């Protein structure tokens, strides 16, 4: 049918490059294309969530004249205790006629506390992410945006122009094997497997899911004597280690991440990650191309270059003189890889003279240009800047 | 040690009437009162509580009042449920727990004379030795009656004995059965067997005989 | 909630120790009320509080009762039970184990169905059931009565019931007089049409469970007045 | 509004440790509980008393029943406080709960007046240090800032899914139901059923709602208690239980439950920068404490960060790949060499 044309941007957002299509005996063709978003989805798998746990803990039984005994109950973290020689004291005096022969029943248990809805943090197994990509390509007029996912298969339709997009270069994710999410902040964590919670460390209640009924306990609930006198249900315990995380955790990754990725979540994703470089395939149809047969013959053949400076910026300036063959367009590339230009494809027309823009790397450039049907050799010197600091690479 | 007496002991009222039953204890239990209905045969059942509160799912018709010693127990409108036997209970000091020994509401109804009816011995019972002739009384009001049994014209004595049925729950009559026992050599002796029953509802008695 | 079942020996002999189990339903002893408790009612008598069991373990007793009286909770089969030893006749009462669910106050809502428990050393004797037949002397226009005559039996529990529980309106039976054999005896009668005397059969079905003696009884009319 | 769950309840007394004054007492506002789970830094406190109705279950604001010995009372609303190290903000308020903001604490204490206008007070341990919504410890909440998610305890007075019991209260102790009528005891039950049980031949227990005269007897030798409540209370871990598996009469439901919201930061003013190559010059007005972090966008990407506490200049490398700064609640800033 058309024409593939294959080229390799390295993967850097926000910095355009232009490639060069060459479809023997027809316009000689030059588009743009910059990376204006490269989004990194993993793959969640989640094995828990934990939060805060609540300690419920009933009116003790304060068996007067007699000896109360605990029944083992099935409860997260049920801990049961009857403590003898108690003489406990309320309001209008003391609750037991014996002074000796009196017991406490202590008991309590562990379940997770309503807030669990709502303050919460998840701990994932994150698999391999799948590439996207939004692309604009700057095409005869046309700035498009492409949304293809850059896996080498995903193709994409624009301005009846095949687009694919991938594989990526690399593998690499700022995410680990494991990961623990916390209302938009992702770590970095090898948290405990379910059932292996660590009493006052991250994950000592662990849950399925925030909903679930059943829950994993390791608090080190310890019931302890009450004090003489007094009608209370003493204990120690390991204070919560979704609290000692929430706020022990530290910095993210999204302050963290190399490669100045910008990390998000719902969904998890690591976005512009600049790590690597990717491949795009671009099929023409027929009607971009137009035979050299309407290319200009290039006689009036002439360059200037009056100013330029060696910085990243928009920085080049030159002039030309040429004649055409009749009306339309075309297009502008070089053979420096140290310099280019952003003018891309312009007017012919008539016989005349213009002047186009560029940006070159070097502060001294001996340089050969092409455009249309002919090549030319010009030269450039540059004087430094009185900047030293730019904002873009 | 709480002593509970209850006025009237019978109280004999017909359907729809206001009823009202006195308990009085021997001493301050404050409120803490109690009333309970029993129909013949069954448990207590619990009326009123507090000496005011009405027990769950009582009929609103049914209240309680007093204080201190003298409680009323008031049934607004007598229903055909409502005649039973009615106990107060004191809870104010104890143990023990006390009751009074209770009032009757019988049903009031206009006057039966009972249909007599006279059973001679079995002549299965007659084979083991003694006479048992039996004398039914049945379905009459009010509830004394008189039966006289004579043999050949001789007024007996010391050898009759005889049981009267509740208060029939959908007629407010009474009935009740005479046994004449005695050994089979005097009953073989002799030949006309009376009962003679006299009743309020029979302007003079009626007597039911056989010949043996 | 709760439902309360008596369950008793009936006949007890002197200076024997009558015992006596309520057994409790649709809920556990230890959660299901604040006081249980026995009460008991002699015959043609009021109502006397023997004891309560406290839900606190407290066992409160009438003070002419507490030397014989025991109460005890047995959260092993859901029931509490009453001990009274040394028995003597003044004893013989229908029994009620009741309970108080609705406010720990000393009142009683929950009732069981009292049992009965005779005291005597007479020693359970079946009854003996004869026909009172309808007679030639008292069918004058329009309904007959005839019966049963159950004689000479104890102790006092005796059920009558006719044609199997078929004829239940128009049947008295009669509460049992206790004779100078220190035997009881009781009759049960019914009226019926006349117009059915030869055509429909009347029994006596008669269940003395002390003797487990159940006995029928086919009663049939009279033949001193009729031909043979 | 229709908060009529309360109806069938009464508040009641318990070990409060910290009455005022370093020591324990039995008091109308023993403290039961104190959450802080919403990240905006409110504290929702459980009390034993009841406030929002009078003691006849009528709901009114401006009123507040605690327990006077065996008696719920009426009170003041207005006399309501909560402490902390500095006077708190109470925000809302139903039956046993209390929504309050407080200041940085160790202690946090409720206290009211009663009728009687004294004051009633009860204090525990309490570490209060909510913890920090955004990157700038911030101590005037701004109008121009950004938002940022938080947890916040919603004023809702209705019909959530936590709950807690309330069951029949156990038998209330009371030596002054006696008294020694000289050679015997006197149980004053005014209008009340009293549970009593004395060591003495003859009338040893039992229960009476008549004042009592036991014969023969000394008050140490007595015991006497109400029973027969007919309110509910919350089976407290401070009160006995009045049977062994426990009783229960109804459930209360937990206000102001945790819904999750936004927060209001600001963000720090933008810094002055000056440019060197592979060097970049930042000065830096916190008009509080305002978290610096900084990162390479290439493989190592070093992460620093530091708590700019007043004006202060910082010196950082522009590496060849480029340098990332998060100033505080801002944007990060991006800086490249030429």
């Amino acid at each position: 049918g058309s024409y593939e044309h294959v080229t390799v941007i390295p993967n850097t957002v926000g910095v355009p490059y232009k490639t060069l299509v060459n479809r023997p005996g027809y316009s000689p063709m030059v588009l743009e294309m910059e990376l204006l978003s490269v989004t990194l989805e993993p793959t969640l798998s989640l094995d828990y969530i934990t939060c805060e746990y609540k300690t419920v803990i009933p009116s003790p039984y304060v068996k007067c004249c007699g000896t109360a005994e605990c029944k083992d109950k099935n409860l997260p973290d049920y801990s049961c205790k009857v403590f003898t020689g108690v003489y406990p004291f309320m309001w209008g005096g003391a609750y037991c006629f014996c002074d000796a022969e009196n017991t406490q029943l202590s008991e309590a248990h562990v379940e997770k506390s309503e807030s669990c809805k709502t303050e919460f943090a998840s701990a994932y197994r994150a698999h391999t992410a799948s590439a996207s990509a939004k692309l604009r390509v700057l095409y005869q007029g046309n700035n498009i945006t492409v949304t293809a996912y850059a896996n080498g298969d995903h193709a994409v339709t624009v301005k009846d122009a095949k687009f694919i997009v991938g594989p990526m270069s690399s593998a690499w994710t700022p995410f680990d094997n494991k990961i623990v999410v916390y209302k938009g902040d992702v770590y970095n964590m090898d948290y405990p497997p379910f059932g292996a919670g660590r009493p006052g460390q991250f994950g000592d209640i662990q849950s399925r899911t925030p909903e679930s009924k059943d829950v994993y306990a390791n608090t080190q609930l310890v019931l302890q004597r009450p004090a003489a006198g007094t009608v209370h249900v003493p204990y120690s315990q390991a204070p919560s280690g979704f609290k000692y995380w929430l706020k022990e955790r530290g910095a993210s990754l999204q302050h963290t991440a190399p490669f100045g990725c910008q990390i998000a979540t719902n969904p998890v994703r690591a976005v512009n990650c600049a790590v690597g470089n990717m491949p795009i395939s671009i099929d023409i149809p027929e009607a971009a191309f137009t035979r050299v047969v309407d290319a200009p013959s290039l006689t009036d053949m002439s360059c200037e270059v009056p100013a330029c400076t060696h910085s990243s910026d928009f920085g080049g300036v030159a002039i030309i003189k040429y004649a055409a063959s009749k009306k339309g367009k075309c297009a502008v590339h070089s053979m420096t890889n140290a310099v280019t230009i952003r003018e891309a494809e312009i007017e012919v027309e008539g016989n005349s003279q213009l002047q186009i823009s560029f940006s070159t790397a070097l502060a001294s450039a001996e340089f050969r240009v092409q455009v249309c049907s002919t090549q030319v050799h010009c030269a450039a010197e540059c004087h430094p800047p009185k900047d030293h600091i730019v904002n873009y690479p | 040690d709480i002593q509970m007496t209850q006025s009237p002991a019978t109280l004999s009222l017909s359907p729809g009437e206001r009823a009202t039953l006195f308990c009085r204890a021997s001493q301050s239990v404050s409120s803490s009162l109690a009333w309970y209905q029993q129909k013949p045969g069954q448990a207590p059942r619990l009326l009123i509580y507090d000496a005011s509160n009405r027990a769950t799912g009582i009929p609103a018709r049914f209240s309680g009042s007093g204080s201190g010693t003298d409680f009323t127990l008031t049934i607004s409108s007598l229903e055909p449920e409502d005649f039973a036997v009615y106990y107060c209970q004191q809870r104010g000091n104890w143990p023990p727990i006390t009751f009074g020994q209770g009032t009757r509401l019988d049903t009031k109804r206009t006057v039966a004379a009972p249909s007599v009816f006279i059973f001679p011995p079995s002549d299965e019972q007659l084979k083991s030795g003694t006479a048992s002739v039996v004398c039914l009384l049945n379905n009459f009001y009010p509830r004394e009656a008189k039966v006289q049994w004579k043999v050949d014209n001789a007024l007996q004595s010391g050898n009759s004995q005889e049981s009267v049925t509740e208060q029939d729950s959908k007629d407010s009559t009474y009935s009740l059965s005479s046994t004449l026992t005695l050994s089979k050599a005097d009953y073989e002796k002799h030949k006309v067997y009376a009962c003679e029953v006299t009743h309020q509802g029979l302007s003079s008695p009626v007597t039911k005989s056989f010949n043996r | 909630q709760v439902q309360l079942q008596e369950s008793g020996p009936g006949l007890v002999k002197p200076s024997e120790t009558l015992s006596l189990t309520c057994t409790v339903s649709g809920g556990s002893i230890g959660s299901s009320s604040y006081y249980w408790g026995w009460i008991r009612q002699p015959p043609g008598k009021g109502l006397q509080w023997i004891g309560s069991f406290h839900y606190s373990g407290t066992t409160y007793y009438n003070p002419s009762l507490k030397s014989r009286v025991t109460i005890s909770v047995d959260t092993s089969k859901n029931h509490f039970s009453l001990k009274l030893s040394s028995v003597t006749a003044a004893d013989t009462a229908v029994y009620y184990c009741a309970s108080r669910q609705n406010w720990n106050d000393g009142y009683f809502d929950y009732w069981g169905q009292g049992t009965l428990v005779t005291v005597s050393s007479a020693s359970t004797k079946g009854p003996s059931v004869f026909p009172l037949a309808p007679s030639s002397k008292s069918t004058s226009g329009g309904t007959a009565a005839l019966g049963c005559l159950v004689k000479d039996y104890f102790p006092e529990p005796v059920t009558v019931s006719w044609n199997s529980g078929a004829l239940t309106s128009g049947v008295h039976t009669f509460p049992a007089v206790l004779q100078s054999s220190g035997l009881y005896s009781l009759s049960s009668v019914v009226t019926v049409p006349s117009s059915s005397l030869g055509t429909q059969t009347y029994i006596c079905n008669v269940n003395h469970k002390p003797s487990n003696t159940k006995v029928d009884k086919r009663v049939e009319p009279k033949s001193c007045d009729k031909t043979h | 509004d229709n908060f009529n769950v309360y109806k069938a309840t009464r508040p009641y007394l318990a070990h409060c440790p910290d009455c005022g004054e370093g020591h324990s007492c039995h008091s109308p506002v023993a403290l039961e509980r104190i959450r802080n789970e919403a990240t905006d830094g409110t504290l929702k406190i459980q009390v034993s008393l009841q406030i929002g109705i009078k003691t006849d279950d009528s709901h009114d604001w401006t009123k507040l029943r605690y327990m006077d010995n065996h008696m719920p009372a009426d009170a003041e609303r207005a006399g309501l406080f909560v402490r902390t190290s500095a006077p708190c903000t109470i925000t809302g308020t139903m039956g046993h709960f209390i929504l309050a903001r407080c200041p940085k604490g160790e202690t946090l204490t409720v206290g009211f007046t009663d009728s009687r206008k004294i004051s009633h007070s009860c204090t525990h341990p309490f570490h209060h240090d909510p913890p920090v919504i955004g990157r700038e410890k911030f101590h005037s909440r701004p109008q121009h800032g950004k938002e940022l998610p938080c947890s916040t305890y919603v004023q809702s007075t209705a019909a959530t899914t936590e709950e807690i019991e309330v069951h029949m209260p156990p038998d209330t102790p009371d030596r002054t139901l006696m008294s020694q009528q000289s050679g015997n005891v006197k149980i004053t039950v005014n209008g009340q059923t009293v549970r009593y049980k004395c060591n003495c031949g003859g009338s040893n227990e039992g229960l009476t709602t008549t004042d009592k005269v036991i014969n023969n007897c000394k008050v140490d030798q007595c015991h006497a208690a109400v029973t027969n409540h007919k309110k509910w209370q919350y089976n407290s871990p401070l009160v006995p239980r009045n049977a062994e598996l426990g009783d229960r009469k109804g459930k209360i439901h937990i206000p102001f439950p945790l819904a999750n919201v936004t927060c209001r930061v600001p963000k720090a003013r933008n810094p002055t920068v000056t440019y060197g190559k592979n060097q970049v010059i930042m000065l830096l007005y916190p008009d509080h404490p305002t978290l610096l972090s900084y990162r390479n966008m290439g493989e190592e990407p070093n992460y620093q960060e530091e708590w700019v506490m007043h004006k202060k200049e910082v010196v950082l490398t522009v590496p060849t790949e480029g340098l990332e700064v998060t100033w505080g609640n801002n944007e990060p800033y991006k800086y490249w060499p030429q």
